[PDB]
C-alpha cells in the first residue's frame, strides 16, 4: 500500500515541469 | 589562449545539502506528450494552428513563413523591399567641421 | 544582380564537381543544390537542365 | 572605460591622436556632508565642468575629415564643456512642448521626453555610451508603451482559459480581482 | 467568383481556414493586378509565385516563395537541416561531453 | 508636473475591514514559499512521521 | 515460440504488453484532446497575439534604424561625387 | 510562465533581458571553444586536457597608468 | 467539471474558428481599402507615366 | 579623396536601402508611393470626394506614417506637417471647399 | 488478468522475462519519442546559436575597447592606402608634369561608410540594487521569491550565492580560508 | 460584514490612487470619518467605470482642476477610455493610478 | 491579542532546539576554522562538550514547555 | 527619434552600412530589437515547454517495530475539539 | 611586445601617431625541410624583409 500511494502521488499528484535541451 | 582551461575555482557539496535525486534515477527517463498529440491531431483532423499555412495575416505587409524542417519550427520574413523617405535637403551639413569657431549665422 | 550571378555560376560549378565525384550511379546525394539552383533559374531566367 | 567586463578597465581611451591618458576619476568615496547638493556640485563627482583634456589641434583638415569618417571624432563630444542645469532644463522643456504639438493623445509621450531628459542630465553630448546605460530603460518603456497603444487602437485580444484549479494557494486566501 | 467562394468557405470553413482564399481575394482586389499567386501544377505541391513586373518591390531573390503547405514531420528531414546548420556553424565544441553522470547506461537520464 | 517624479509608489494602504484575511494571506505566503515545494514535501514527509511515532508510542 | 509456455512466448508476452499499455496511453490522450482541453486553443490565440507583437516591434525597431539613416541626408554631399574640371551627374540627385 | 499563463506582454525587464544575452553569449562561447571554463563562462570540470610540460610563470605585475601627482 | 469541461472545449474550438475567421475579415477589409486608396491614386499619375530616368525635382545646377 | 570615397558610399548605402529625398531620384518606388511624396514635396496632400470616409481616413493615416518616418522632430517641418495632416483628419467628413478654409 | 499472466507465463522465470522484456519495450518507445523530441531542441539550439553569432559579426558581444581597436585598425589602413596612393601619383605627375595625372588618380581605390554610433552587451545594465534598471517599483505579488531551506543539518540563510551573473561567496571572510571543512566533498584545482 | 468584504474583494477589482501634487487633492472637509486625502487607497470599481467617472469619484462630484490626467506606470490614460481595459494594457497586474496636471 | 502570544510563544518554543543546534553550531564552526594550535583546540573539546550538554537541556526544556502548551483537557 | 548620434540602441547594425548582402533576409536591422527575445530566434515549442513534467521521488516507507518498545509516547494536539462546547468555542478560545 | 612577464604580450606597439597595429608572426612550427637555410630565407622567420608597416609619414 505504501509504494502503490507513493507511485501515484508522485507520478499522478506531483508532477512539476522540467527544462529540455 | 582561452579553450581548454584549468580547473580555476573549486567544486564542492556543502554539508547536508539535498540532492533530490533516487538510486533509480539514470533508469529514468523524460517524455513529453507533444508528438503523440500531434499525431492524434491529424489523425482526427482537429484544428490546426495557423503556423502550417505559411502567408502571414497578423499584420498589413506582407509576411512568409520560413520553415527549418517542421511546421512547429517557423519564423516570419517580411517581403516587401520597403522604400524609405528623408524630408532633409543635401549639403547642408558639415559635422566633423568645428562650426562655433567659423564667424557667420551658421556658426552662431 | 550581378553579385548574385556570380555567386550562381560558382554554385552551378560546385553542384557539377559533387556531381561528378559522386558518379551518375549515386546521384540522390546532391539533392543538395535543387533547392538553390531551381531559384537561381527562377531568379536569373535561366535553365540547369536539372 | 569603466566596465569590469571590459580588459582596458580604469584606461584612458585610445584616439588616432596623441592624447593625455591621465584618467579623471569618479568620486568613488566622498564625505557625507557634501553641503552643496546642487547639479553643479553633483556633476564634478561624475564629470569634469570644462569638460576632458582628450581633444586634438588638427595639423590639417583631411585628418578631421577622416576621423569623422571612420567614427572617433565630433566636436560635440570633443570640444565642449558640460552642460547647466539651466541648458538642460531649456532643452527638455522645448523637446516636451514640440512633442505635445507633435500629438497630445499620445501615452508614450512623458516615457519619450523622460529619456530625452535623462540623456541631458547625464551629458549624452561627450558620454554617449554613458548615458545610453542610463536611458535604455526609458526607451524600452515607449518601445512597451507604442505597443500598448497600438493594441488599443486596434482592438487586438486573446482568448483567456478557465480558471485554474489552485489559482488560489489556499481556500481562505483572498483572490485579488485582476483586469 | 473570390468573393463569392470565400463567403461559401467561411460558413462551412477548410481546416486552412480559408487563407487561400482570403489572399486570392486580397489580390484581386489590386487595381493593376495580383502581385501574389498560388502556381498551377501537375506537381502535388502548390506554390506561391510572384509576378515578374513587380519583383523589385519585394526583397527576393526569385520568385517562387516556396510551396503554400507546410512541411511533414520527418526524422530524415530534421537530420538534414540540423547537419545543414552545423557545418554553416562550424562550431568545435557541439557535442562535447565535459562531465557525464558515472552509469552502466551510455546516456544516464535523457 | 510629470507622473515620473512621483516615487512614493509603496504607501498601499487598504481598507481595515481586510484585516480579516491576515490569516488567509499568511496562508498562502507560507504555501507559495514552503507548502507546495520540495521543503512541502518534507512538511508531509514530517506530519506522516509525527503520525508513525504516535502509532509506534500506542503500541 | 508461438504457443508454448518458453523464454521467446515470455518476451513476446512482455512486448505484447508494452504495446497495449501505449495503445491505452493513446487512448487516454486522444480522449483527454477530444473532449478535456482548451490550453490548446488558448495557447494558439496567444501566440498569434505574440506574432502581432512581435511583427509590430520590429516595423518599428526598422522605422526608427531608417530615421536614423534619414538624419545622414544633410550630411551627404553629391557635389563631392564630381570630378574636377568635369560636369556634375544627374545620377547622384541633383 | 509569464507571457502565455500570466497574461504579461511585456515579461522580461531590463535585468532579465540582459540576463538572456549573457546566457546566450556563455552558450555561444561553449559551443565555440571546447573546454571554456570559469574565468569566462561560469563551468568547472575536473577531467580537463593539458599539455604535459607545463610551464608556471607569475603573471605579471599590473600596469603602471599614469596619474596626477 | 467534467461536463463543464467537455462544454468549454467545445465553445473554445468554435470561438477559436470564429476569431480566427474574424481577424482575417478585418485584415481584408484593411487591404481592400489600401486598394480603393491605389486605385485614386493610379489617377493622378500624369500621361504616360513617370521619368523614371531624371529627378522628378532639379534642385540645384550641375556645372 | 576622402570626400569623393564617403559620398559615393552614401550614395551607394541609400541606393541600397531604397531611399528618397527631396529629389526624387528612385526608380524602383512603387507609383503610388511616388505619387503621395511627390504631393508631400511639390503639391497639396488632399483627400478626394469620391473616396469613402474610412478610405479617407485610411490616406491620412498613411500620410502620417510615411511623413512621420521620413522627418524627426528636429525637422521644423514636422510641426506644421503634423498640423495639417490633424486638420485633414478634422475635416474628412467634408468637401474639398470646405476643407480649405480649416486646413489654409 | 491474472489468469492469462499465469497461463502464458506459470513459472517465476517466465514471470521475470515477461517483466524485462515489457520494460525494456516501454523503454525503447519512451527512447524513440525523446530522439525525436531531442532533434526538435537541438534544431532550436542551433537556430540560438545562429542567432549569437549573427550578433558577433555585428560586434554585440564585443566591448568598447574592442570596438574602439577595430575603427583605429580600419581608420589607419584607409590612412596608408591614401598617402601610398597620394605618393605614387605625386611621382607619376612630376614625371609626366600633368595635372589631369593627379585628377586620374582619385578614383584608383567605396562599399559604404563606416558606422556611426555602435551598441554593446556591456552597455546594457545589471543590477538588483543597480538604479539603471528601475523605472518605476514592480509590485510584490509579482516578485519572485528565493529558495527556502531550513533544517537541524543544512541551511541557505547563513549565506547569500547571488543571481546568475553577480555571485559572491557564500561563507564569510574568517571562514574562507577553512571551506573545505564546511563540505562533504571536495575537488581541489589543477595547477 | 465579512461576507461584504470578502464578496467585494474576490468579485470586484481595486485600484490603488495617488495624486501628483498637494494642490490636486480633493477637498473632503466636510464629509465625515475622512478629513483628508492620503495616497495609495484602495478603490473598487465596476467593469464600465470610465475615466471621467472614476475623476468625479475622486473629487466628490465637485470642479475638479484643469487638465488633470491618469497614468499607470508611466502611461497616460484617454479620457474616453475604460480604466479596466486601460489598466489591463498599459499596467497588467500593477493598478497604481497616478492623477497629474498635464500643462506641457 | 492572546493568539498571537500564544503563538509567539509556540514558535520560539520550537525553534530554540534549532537555534541552539544551528547559531552556536556556526559560532563552534567559526572558532573551529580560525584556530591551528593544539592547547586551543584541546580547551575547547570542553566548550564543545558543553555545547552538547546544552542543546540536550534545551532539548529537554522545549520537550516540557511543548507538554505544557499541548495538554488539553477535554 | 531626436539624438541619433547619441542614442545607439535605436540604431542600425554595422552591417546595414556595407550595402553589400526565394526570400531573402532584410536589410535593415536596429539594435533595439536586442530588447526583444523571439526577434531573430523562433518560436517555437514556446508553450509547450512548461508541459514536461517529471514526477517526485519520495518512498513513504518505515518499518514500525513495537516489540522494541514498553512505553508510550507523547502526542501533539493539532485542532481544537468543536464536538464539545461548540457554542463558546469564539468565547473560550482566547483563555488557557 | 615580446615577453611573458608584459601585460601587452603579441600586442602591436603604441606610437604616437595612427599605426596598422597587425604583428609580424614569426615562424614557430617551421616544416622539417627548409631547403634554402641561408640567411635570406632565415630571416624572414623572425623579421620582414622589407622593414615593418609602422612608419610615419609625419604632417610636420
Amino acid at each position: 500500500v505504501a509504494l502503490g500511494a507513493s507511485f501515484v502521488h508522485d507520478y499522478f499528484y506531483q508532477r512539476r515541469p522540467v527544462a529540455w535541451c | 589562449s582561452m579553450d581548454h582551461g584549468m580547473q580555476y575555482s573549486s567544486i564542492y557539496w556543502e554539508t547536508s545539502h539535498r540532492t533530490y535525486l533516487p538510486f533509480w534515477a539514470s533508469l529514468t527517463q523524460k517524455f513529453s506528450w507533444k508528438i503523440m498529440d500531434d499525431q492524434i491531431r491529424s489523425f482526427l483532423r482537429l484544428p490546426k494552428p495557423v503556423t502550417t499555412e505559411p502567408f502571414v495575416f497578423s499584420s498589413g505587409s506582407p509576411y512568409i513563413r520560413r520553415y527549418f524542417g517542421d511546421a512547429d519550427i517557423s519564423v516570419p520574413v517580411p517581403l516587401h523591399a520597403p522604400a524609405h523617405f528623408a524630408f532633409v535637403p543635401t549639403g547642408t551639413v558639415s559635422p566633423w567641421e568645428e562650426t562655433g569657431m567659423e564667424t557667420g549665422p551658421q556658426g552662431a | 544582380a550581378p553579385h548574385q550571378r556570380a555567386a550562381c555560376e560558382q554554385l552551378h560549378s560546385e553542384y557539377k564537381q559533387c556531381l561528378a565525384k559522386n558518379g551518375r550511379t549515386h546521384f540522390s546525394a546532391c539533392t543538395d543544390f535543387h533547392s538553390k539552383l531551381r531559384a537561381c533559374e527562377n531568379m536569373l531566367g535561366t535553365s540547369y537542365c536539372i | 572605460n569603466s566596465s569590469i567586463y571590459d580588459n582596458r578597465n580604469h584606461e584612458a581611451v585610445r584616439h588616432p591622436w596623441s592624447t593625455d591618458a591621465r584618467t579623471f576619476h569618479p568620486n568613488d568615496n566622498p564625505e557625507a556632508d557634501r553641503i552643496n547638493t546642487q547639479y553643479s556640485n553633483m556633476v564634478s563627482d561624475s564629470f569634469p565642468e570644462g569638460g576632458f583634456s582628450d581633444a586634438p589641434r588638427f595639423s590639417s583638415n583631411w585628418e578631421r575629415l577622416l576621423a569623422y569618417h571612420h567614427g572617433l571624432y565630433s566636436p560635440e563630444k570633443f570640444n565642449s564643456t558640460t552642460k547647466t542645469a539651466d541648458e538642460i532644463r531649456l532643452a527638455v522643456n522645448d523637446f516636451a512642448a514640440k512633442v505635445h504639438a507633435d500629438d497630445p493623445k499620445n501615452a508614450c509621450k512623458y516615457l519619450m521626453i523622460e529619456e530625452f531628459k535623462c540623456l541631458q542630465s547625464a551629458q549624452a553630448r561627450i558620454d554617449p555610451q554613458g548615458a545610453a546605460t542610463k536611458c535604455v530603460k526609458w526607451f524600452n518603456e515607449w518601445r512597451q508603451c507604442a505597443w500598448d497603444q497600438e493594441k488599443m487602437v486596434k482592438g487586438y485580444n486573446y482568448i483567456e482559459d478557465r480558471r485554474a484549479r489552485k489559482h488560489k494557494p489556499y481556500i481562505g486566501a483572498p483572490d485579488l480581482q485582476y483586469s | 467568383d473570390e468573393g463569392i467562394n470565400l463567403m461559401k468557405c467561411t460558413k462551412n470553413p477548410d481546416p486552412s481556414f480559408c487563407a487561400k482564399e482570403f489572399v486570392a481575394m486580397r489580390e484581386c482586389n489590386r487595381p493593376q493586378g495580383p502581385h501574389l499567386v498560388l502556381s498551377s501544377s501537375p506537381s502535388s505541391p502548390p506554390h506561391y509565385e510572384l509576378r515578374p513586373e513587380v519583383k523589385h518591390l519585394y526583397n527576393v531573390d526569385s520568385t517562387d516563395l516556396g510551396s503554400a503547405v507546410a512541411p511533414v514531420r520527418s526524422k530524415e528531414q530534421l537530420d538534414r537541416v540540423a547537419d545543414s546548420l552545423k557545418a554553416d556553424l562550424n562550431l568545435p565544441g557541439y557535442g562535447h561531453i565535459p562531465y557525464k553522470w558515472e552509469s552502466l547506461r551510455p546516456n544516464p537520464g535523457a | 508636473a510629470s507622473p515620473m517624479l512621483f516615487t512614493d509608489y509603496d504607501n498601499t494602504a487598504s481598507p481595515k475591514s481586510e484585516l480579516i484575511f491576515m490569516a488567509g494571506n499568511a496562508l498562502g505566503y507560507c504555501t507559495e514559499r514552503f507548502f507546495e515545494n520540495e521543503y512541502g514535501q518534507s512538511i508531509f514527509m514530517f506530519a506522516l512521521g509525527l503520525a508513525y511515532l504516535a502509532m509506534l508510542g500506542h503500541e | 515460440a508461438i504457443k508454448g509456455p518458453s523464454v521467446p512466448h515470455s518476451i513476446l508476452f512482455g512486448v505484447g504488453a508494452g504495446c497495449c499499455a501505449y495503445a491505452g496511453y493513446y487512448l487516454y490522450r486522444a480522449m483527454r484532446l477530444t473532449f478535456f482541453d482548451t490550453e490548446s486553443v488558448a495557447l494558439q490565440s496567444r501566440l498569434r497575439y505574440a506574432e502581432k507583437q512581435k511583427l509590430f516591434h520590429q516595423e518599428l525597431d526598422r522605422e526608427l534604424a531608417a530615421g536614423h539613416i534619414a538624419s545622414l541626408v544633410a550630411e551627404y554631399d553629391p557635389v563631392a561625387t564630381r570630378l574636377p574640371f568635369q560636369p556634375m551627374q544627374d545620377r547622384y540627385r541633383v | 510562465a509569464r507571457y502565455c499563463y500570466r497574461g504579461l506582454d511585456h515579461p522580461f525587464t531590463l535585468n532579465e533581458m540582459k540576463d538572456f544575452l549573457f546566457k546566450l553569449r556563455e552558450q555561444y562561447l561553449v559551443n565555440k571553444y571546447e573546454g571554456i571554463q570559469f574565468p569566462f563562462v561560469f563551468r568547472q570540470f575536473n577531467r580537463v586536457s593539458t599539455p604535459g610540460t607545463l610551464e608556471v610563470h607569475t603573471s605579471p605585475a599590473l600596469q603602471q597608468q599614469p596619474h596626477f601627482h | 467539471q467534467g461536463i463543464k469541461t467537455v462544454y468549454a472545449s467545445c465553445r473554445y474550438r468554435k470561438l477559436n474558428e470564429r476569431e480566427i475567421i474574424s481577424d482575417r475579415y478585418t485584415w481584408l477589409h484593411e487591404r481592400m481599402l489600401e486598394d480603393e486608396v491605389e486605385r485614386v491614386l493610379l489617377e493622378q499619375v500624369p500621361a504616360g507615366g513617370f521619368d523614371k530616368t531624371r529627378p522628378g525635382l532639379l534642385l540645384g545646377p550641375s556645372t | 579623396k576622402i570626400l569623393r570615397d564617403r559620398n559615393i558610399g552614401l550614395f551607394n548605402l541609400l541606393q541600397h536601402h531604397n531611399f528618397a529625398g527631396l529629389s526624387v531620384n528612385n526608380a524602383k518606388l512603387s507609383d503610388s508611393q511616388r505619387v503621395m511624396w511627390t504631393d508631400l514635396v511639390q503639391g497639396k496632400p488632399d483627400v478626394e470626394d469620391k473616396l469613402s470616409v474610412d478610405a479617407r481616413e485610411m490616406k491620412v493615416d498613411m500620410y502620417e506614417k510615411l511623413f512621420k518616418q521620413a522627418a524627426d522632430l528636429e525637422n521644423p517641418c514636422r510641426m506644421p506637417g503634423v498640423a495639417y495632416l490633424r486638420c485633414l483628419r478634422d475635416t474628412l467628413t467634408e468637401t474639398q471647399s470646405a476643407r480649405r478654409s480649416s486646413c489654409l | 488478468v491474472n489468469a492469462f499472466v499465469v497461463k502464458h507465463n506459470p513459472d517465476l522465470r517466465l514471470q521475470f522475462v515477461a517483466f524485462a522484456s515489457f520494460i525494456a519495450t516501454h523503454m525503447a518507445i519512451t527512447k524513440e519519442f525523446n530522439d525525436m523530441y531531442q532533434r526538435l531542441v537541438d534544431i532550436t539550439s542551433l537556430l540560438e546559436l545562429q542567432a549569437a553569432q549573427l550578433h558577433a559579426s555585428e560586434g554585440f558581444w564585443d566591448s568598447e575597447s574592442e570596438q574602439q581597436e577595430a575603427r583605429l585598425q580600419r581608420h589607419a589602413e584607409h590612412r596608408n592606402d591614401l598617402e601610398t596612393t597620394w605618393e605614387e601619383a605625386l611621382r607619376e605627375a612630376t614625371l609626366a608634369r600633368n595635372f589631369d595625372v593627379l585628377v586620374s588618380y582619385l578614383n584608383h581605390g567605396q562599399n559604404g561608410i563606416p558606422p556611426s554610433v555602435t551598441w554593446n552587451f556591456n552597455a546594457m545594465p545589471y543590477g538588483k540594487e543597480n538604479p539603471d534598471t528601475k523605472t518605476f517599483p514592480i509590485p510584490d505579488h509579482e516578485q519572485p521569491y528565493r529558495a527556502f531551506s531550513l533544517g537541524f543539518t543544512a541551511n541557505n540563510l547563513s549565506g547569500n550565492w547571488g543571481d546568475y551573473i553577480d555571485r559572491q561567496d557564500n561563507k564569510n571572510a574568517l571562514m574562507r580560508p577553512a571551506r573545505m571543512m564546511f563540505t562533504d566533498v571536495f575537488i581541489p584545482t589543477t595547477k | 460584514g465579512i461576507f461584504y468584504t470578502r464578496f467585494r474583494a474576490d468579485t470586484k477589482l481595486g485600484y490603488h490612487v495617488f495624486i501628483n501634487e498637494e494642490k490636486l487633492y480633493p477637498d473632503y472637509s466636510q464629509n465625515y470619518f475622512d478629513t483628508k486625502w492620503t495616497n495609495g487607497r484602495k478603490v473598487y470599481l465596476d467593469d464600465e467605470t470610465t475615466v471621467e467617472q472614476l475623476k468625479a469619484q475622486i473629487y466628490g462630484g465637485k470642479a475638479a482642476p484643469e487638465n488633470v490626467k491618469v497614468a499607470c506606470r508611466g502611461r497616460v490614460f484617454e479620457d474616453a477610455d475604460n480604466v479596466a481595459m486601460a489598466v489591463r494594457a498599459f499596467c497588467k497586474r500593477d493598478p497604481r493610478l497616478l492623477l497629474f496636471q498635464d500643462n506641457l | 491579542r492572546f493568539y498571537f502570544m500564544y503563538m509567539a510563544r509556540t514558535t520560539f518554543q520550537a525553534v530554540r532546539p534549532l537555534l541552539a543546534f544551528s547559531v552556536f553550531g556556526e559560532v563552534m564552526k567559526l572558532v573551529l576554522a580560525t584556530m591551528s594550535s593544539g592547547l586551543f583546540s584541546f580547551l575547547f573539546s570542553f566548550v564543545l562538550a558543553f555545547e552538547v550538554f546544552y542543546f540536550f537541556l534545551q532539548c529537554y526544556i522545549s520537550y516540557t514547555f511543548l507538554t505544557m502548551f499541548f495538554t488539553v483537557l477535554f | 527619434p531626436f539624438m541619433w548620434r547619441q542614442r545607439a540602441y535605436c540604431a542600425p547594425v554595422p552591417s546595414a552600412f556595407a550595402s553589400q548582402q526565394g526570400v531573402r533576409k532584410p536589410l535593415l536591422r536596429s539594435n533595439s530589437e536586442s530588447l526583444s527575445v523571439f526577434s531573430q530566434i523562433p518560436d517555437g515549442l514556446l508553450g509547450h515547454t512548461t508541459s514536461v513534467t517529471m514526477g517526485n521521488s519520495d518512498i513513504f516507507f518505515l518499518p514500525k517495530p513495537s516489540n522494541l518498545l514498553k512505553i508510550a509516547l507523547p502526542a501533539f494536539v493539532f485542532m481544537p475539539n468543536l464536538t464539545i462546547f461548540t457554542r463558546a468555542f469564539p468565547f473560550y478560545a482566547h483563555t488557557s
